[PDB]
């Protein structure tokens, strides 16, 4: 439940969660079980957020919150992303299946978070494509997932087929992420590597072309200090009034 | 005209892109029109899923060369119509981005530039067919129309390729410290020398760096003579005597090492928000030393900025921190800070129950200092002055928030990397400055 200001007890719990104090977290949640799902918009800091937004998730700590009935239906970072959406954004199959086993809700737009890093050539790898296939597999199938919308009318399949790569000069290279997904969806580990190297070669060619022609006409003012490459932002679905007006 | 129909198709194909790209693409298109950037125009046309024909390049003025009247009368009318059909906030953002992304001066000729004389003329012309209420409302807000050469932000803890540890020796020190320098250049090199040679505790170097930051040069130099009086440091006795004599042969303005330090410090402070998504680290399991500071800052800054800006106040990158803080301050440099302090009172009223209030306010103010000193000189101490003003100090005190930024920079170890990396680059800078 929403708690704008974290109480002293909730900070104490979240402190123990971040510090990896397994016994303290367990003992806190034993006496005060209502603390497990208290989040603070717009940051959405919460016991769950302290374990989910780490490079390497401490699933031993995550199991503790699961034992005290943590839920996965509320945003867990200031991007207002649900736990499943964060798993799709990172294409983290380990976290994604862990959540689906623990009955985490999969929003309709959750597949569209698989594509936020589809603008980065460095993410067009075998494991990332395989992980996405293992993720789309658990969400049904390529055809079942390709139909889901993103709160802007755009469908996953149309988005994956109309993907693009951005270089550090702002130039784009259009490619087909669905075809990359379709080329391996459970020999094929060579069809993809040829498709990837075709795109890897086309990206490197366009990046050299834009270095000579685009120069920093885009990058200097519109990309400095931003994400490089700029992520494919999923359209905003969860809206919240400002505190100055509430 | 059919060329106007083609122009509408181009403009409206921008609007068929995801909504998060309309502002970017329209600003880039307006820049490409005003600067005759043919590659940029072709890139935009291909990016909105269109095909660029040579007729499009001719009509869009790509092959033009008139940097004083870039938009032809026909193209100017086209742009006037398209901007008239635009919302006020959107039109303000588009014009601001288009003008602030265009340089006035450029050594490399054939890079599209527009003088300030021309920008001042283009702005009212572009909104000529715009609603006159929206027009003058834009003429009032669009006061900074000049080029914004956005300085990069740095985060060495994640392997930032920009960082270069200074190479100051005991030998290079003594040769340069032969006091042709001034007090600032002397203190920078000394702290840079004590840092590489480990002539002090980590908190000691941070205490020296905080005395230099707050222009306590007399306090800083005194603690340096006290450190040299130690017996385990005189060898690493004859060269230490040379360090003392320099303290009485100094010059005394041309404070470029001071300006470089303050600017570089702001870039490291503003760079806290950098991650591997904002800096390509093509090499490589350990957490960065500033990770908790970065987590606490992005939490504090999101709570504060989204309190005023709503969902549009979300901050994830150094640039967004820079952008949303400047926007929030518009709801001189000391004037912008005083407005921030006034608005923080509303935040500290709603969040007076928050146990993180003092830490959130202080973390946010550090970022504000980083935002303003990164966009202009002299701004750092200007922000520091009003924040330490007794009337502002009393506003914070009435909410239970202490703002003593000297003790914060001197004592708190999470701010040590900011001073160390700034004093590192200031040593390299001052090394080559006096080496000429």
């Amino acid at each position: 439940s929403e708690m704008k200001i974290a109480s002293a007890e909730l900070r104490e719990l979240m402190k123990a969660v971040s510090e990896g104090h397994y016994e303290t977290v367990n003992t806190i949640l034993d006496k005060d079980p209502e603390l497990v799902n208290q989040y603070a918009p717009p940051t959405y800091d919460s016991p769950l957020a302290r374990v989910l937004n780490k490079k390497h998730i401490d699933y031993k700590m995550l199991d503790i919150l699961v034992k005290h009935h943590v839920d996965f239906d509320y945003p867990i970072n200031y991007h207002k992303e649900t736990p499943i959406e964060l798993a799709c954004k990172n294409q983290d199959l380990q976290l994604f299946k862990y959540l689906v086993q623990h009955n985490a809700p999969i929003s309709e737009q959750a597949p569209h978070f698989l594509l936020v890093n589809s603008t980065n050539i460095k993410y067009l790898t075998e494991d990332k494509i395989k992980n996405t296939c293992e993720i789309i597999k658990l969400m049904g199938g390529l055809e079942a997932v390709s139909s889901k919308c993103d709160a802007e009318g755009n469908r996953f399949g149309e988005q994956a087929r109309k993907s693009q790569l951005i270089n550090r000069f702002g130039g784009i290279v259009k490619y087909d992420y669905m075809q990359l997904l379709q080329s391996v969806y459970p020999g094929s580990t060579e069809v993809l590597t040829n498709l990837l190297n075709k795109i890897r070669g086309q990206f490197s060619s366009k990046e050299t072309y834009d270095q000579q022609n685009l120069k920093d006409s885009i990058s200097l003012f519109f990309m400095t200090g931003g994400e490089i490459p700029p992520s494919r932002k999923v359209p905003e679905s969860r809206f919240e009034e400002a505190g100055i007006d509430t | 005209n059919i060329r106007f129909s083609r122009f509408k198709q181009i403009w409206q194909a921008i609007e068929k892109t995801p909504k998060s790209k309309h502002i970017l693409l329209k600003s880039l298109f307006l820049k490409g029109l005003l600067t005759h950037n043919k590659p940029l125009l072709e890139e935009i046309i291909r990016q909105i899923e269109l095909i660029p024909y040579s007729s499009d390049l001719e009509m869009l003025g790509a092959f033009s060369q008139d940097k004083a009247h870039p938009l032809s009368p026909e193209l100017l009318e086209f742009v006037q119509e398209m901007l008239a059909n635009e919302s006020e906030k959107v039109l303000l953002t588009i014009l601001m981005n288009a003008f602030q992304s265009i340089p006035e001066l450029s050594l490399d000729s054939k890079t599209g530039t527009l003088s300030m004389k021309t920008k001042k003329a283009l702005l009212p012309l572009l909104i000529e067919k715009v609603d006159t209420s929206i027009a003058k409302s834009i003429m009032s807000q669009l006061t900074d129309i000049s080029f914004d050469s956005v300085l990069p932000a740095f985060r060495p803890s994640i392997g930032d390729p920009s960082y270069q540890k200074t190479n100051i020796n005991l030998n290079k020190y003594l040769s340069l410290v032969g006091n042709k320098t001034d007090i600032s250049e002397f203190l920078i090199l000394t702290i840079g020398l004590f840092t590489s040679l480990k002539i002090g505790d980590k908190g000691f170097l941070q205490e020296l760096s905080a005395d230099y930051l707050f222009v306590r040069y007399d306090d800083c130099l005194h603690k340096i003579i006290e450190k040299l009086k130690e017996k385990e440091v005189i060898e690493q006795e004859k060269e230490v005597q040379k360090i003392l004599e320099a303290s009485g042969n100094l010059k005394r303005t041309s404070n470029n090492p001071r300006r470089f330090f303050e600017t570089r410090l702001a870039q490291y402070i503003n760079g806290l928000s950098h991650s591997e998504k904002t800096i390509e680290i093509d090499s490589i399991d350990k957490e960065p030393e500033d990770e908790e500071l970065r987590d606490n800052t992005l939490k504090a800054c999101n709570k504060i900025l989204q309190f005023f800006l709503g969902d549009c106040g979300r901050v994830d990158t150094p640039r967004e921190m820079e952008q949303k803080i400047c926007i929030f301050a518009n709801g001189s440099i000391s004037g912008h800070t005083c407005n921030i302090v006034g608005m923080l009172a509303k935040y500290m009223t709603e969040y007076k129950e928050d146990l993180d209030l003092q830490n959130d306010i202080n973390l946010f103010l550090i970022q504000v200092i980083g935002v303003y000193a990164k966009r202009g000189f002299h701004a750092m101490l200007e922000v520091i002055d009003v924040l330490h003003d007794p009337y502002v100090q009393d506003i914070f005190k009435g909410y239970g928030v202490q703002v003593n930024l000297y003790s914060y920079f001197k004592e708190n170890p999470e701010l040590a990397g900011f001073l160390q990396h700034a004093m590192n680059d200031a040593t390299t800078y001052t090394q080559a400055l006096v080496n000429k």
